[PDB]
Parts: C-alpha cells; structure tokens; sequence
C-alpha cells in the first residue's frame, strides 16, 4: 500500500 | 545463565525503551487538548496520543536487535499490525489498579474508561482492555521483561502480510529464550511462577484487542467526518 511516513520513521 | 549476548540484548532494550519513553510525559503538552464535556470530544487528543506513541513505538522497533536486518516490507508488516498492541502494552507504565486510569502527570493527562468511551470506543473494546491492563499490572514484570515483551510482540511471525516469516521467528525466538532465561535465573519466585506462560498469554490477550480495536476502527473511519479529525501517521498506519 506504500507508506511514506512509516517508510520514514523506520529508515 | 544469561549468556554475554542477552546481557546485551536485555540492556540494549532497556536503553531503547528509556530513550522513547518520557515519564514526565511533558511532550504531551503539543497534542490538540483534550475534552470531556456531540461526543467523540475525545477523539482529536487521543488521536494525537496515539499518532505520537506510533512514532514512540517505530522508534523502539528499530533498536531491537535483528529488526534492522528484516526488508523494508516485513519492517513496515510488523510495525502496522503491532502498533496498537504495543501501545496498550507499553501504557501499562501509567496505568494505576488505585482508579483502573492512565495517570499521566496533570488531570488533563489523566485518562479512564470515559475518555476512551469518547474516542468512539464502547465496553466491547474497553472492558476487556482494562482486564487487559490489570492482568498485566498484577504480574509487576521487572522493567526487563516488560521490554522484551514489547519487543517478542512486535517481532511476531504469524503476523499476515509477512514474508521472510523464517527470519522473524528466528529474532524473536532469540529474545524469547533471553527472556524466559531472565525468568529463571533473574526473577525469584513466587512472582516467576508461570510468568512466561503468563506473559505469552497476554499476547494472545492482545490480539484479541487490537482485532475488536480494526472492527471500530472501520465504523469510524466509515465516516470521513470522524476520520477527518485523525492525523496523517494514524491513517496510514491503521489505514487509508
Ligand atoms: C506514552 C504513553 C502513556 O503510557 C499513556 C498512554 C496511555 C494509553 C491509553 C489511555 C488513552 C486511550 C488509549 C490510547 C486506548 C485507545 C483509545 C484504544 C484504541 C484505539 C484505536 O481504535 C483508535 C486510537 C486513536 C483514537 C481513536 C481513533 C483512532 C486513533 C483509532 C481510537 C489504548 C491505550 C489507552 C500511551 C503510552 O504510549
């Protein structure tokens, strides 16, 4: 579904 | 036993703990005030409560050692299926058995079966939640075990959508036998007995929650008026 924002806080 | 390596990984999540979670909760200060007079008046401060403790949580994840070596997917399967369990899990800190409320420092910072109520939730997810929390409360886990529940909980394998469900086993697997070697050799009876069967069934307990926690979750969002009120992290990770 791509999640940017949790995408984010895990990289 | 506890071999040089759990010693690691137990102080490892203990410091990870300690650097996303705030017990003075002075942050809370920047989430939309909270409102106990239509209702769902709750609903904009716990969202933010929420949105903020996700972030809290993803943080957390991130240090448990062997999270970091999951693919990206598996990570973001974990994180989206866990979250909500997490938080219950790790709310248990300001939980107190003297009022069944989430004592947060202030009044403002004070939440109980009403607040909940008016956030859009009734007994079904409630009633359950605090025999959750009181469950949890009376094992009075030492801050070790609590972390490496929350860790075991978020490195789950069942977790659909998974698929290097091998590699996830095998981390978890790793910090459940440094936990239930912790039990024995850390934590003196009579508060050891059954503690890890103890501790797994809150797991279960959990699951239990987070599912009657999507079934709402879907009849709020059912109406864009309500899920207007959320915040951008809250949709994407309960969903969108
Ligand atoms: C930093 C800390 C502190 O221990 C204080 C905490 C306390 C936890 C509490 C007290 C407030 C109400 C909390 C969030 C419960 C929530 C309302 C149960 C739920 C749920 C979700 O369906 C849902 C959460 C938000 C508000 C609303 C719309 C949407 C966003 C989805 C309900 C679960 C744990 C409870 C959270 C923890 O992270």
């Amino acid at each position: 579904k791509n999640h940017p924002m949790l995408m984010n806080l895990l990289k | 036993k506890l071999s040089e390596e759990q010693q690691h990984i137990i102080a490892i999540l203990l410091d990870a703990h300690h650097k996303t979670y705030d017990p003075t909760y002075a942050d809370f200060r920047d989430f939309r005030p909270p409102v106990r007079m239509s209702p769902l008046s709750m609903l904009p401060h716990l969202a933010d409560l929420v949105s903020y403790s996700i972030q809290k949580v993803i943080g957390f994840a991130k240090m448990i050692p062997g999270f970091r070596d999951l693919t990206s997917d598996d990570q973001i399967v974990l994180l989206k299926s866990s979250a909500i369990e997490v938080i219950m899990l790790r709310s248990n800190q300001s939980f107190t058995m003297d009022d069944m409320s989430w004592d947060c420092g202030s009044q403002d910072y004070k939440y109980d079966v009403t607040d909940v109520s008016k956030a859009g939730h009734t007994l079904e997810l409630i009633e359950p939640l605090i025999k959750f929390q009181v469950g949890l409360k009376k094992l009075n886990l030492h801050e070790e075990e609590h972390v490496l529940l929350m860790a075991i909980c978020i490195v789950s394998p069942d977790r659909p959508g998974v698929q290097d469900a091998k590699l996830v086993e095998a981390i978890q697997d790793r910090l459940s036998n440094t936990l239930q070697t912790y039990i024995r050799c850390r934590h003196p009876p009579p508060g050891s007995h059954q503690l890890y069967a103890k501790m797994i069934q809150k797991l279960a307990d959990l699951r239990s929650l987070n599912e009657e926690h999507s079934k709402q979750y879907r009849s709020l969002s059912f109406q864009p008026e309500n899920s207007m009120k959320l915040t951008p992290l809250v949709l994407e990770v309960f969903g969108n």
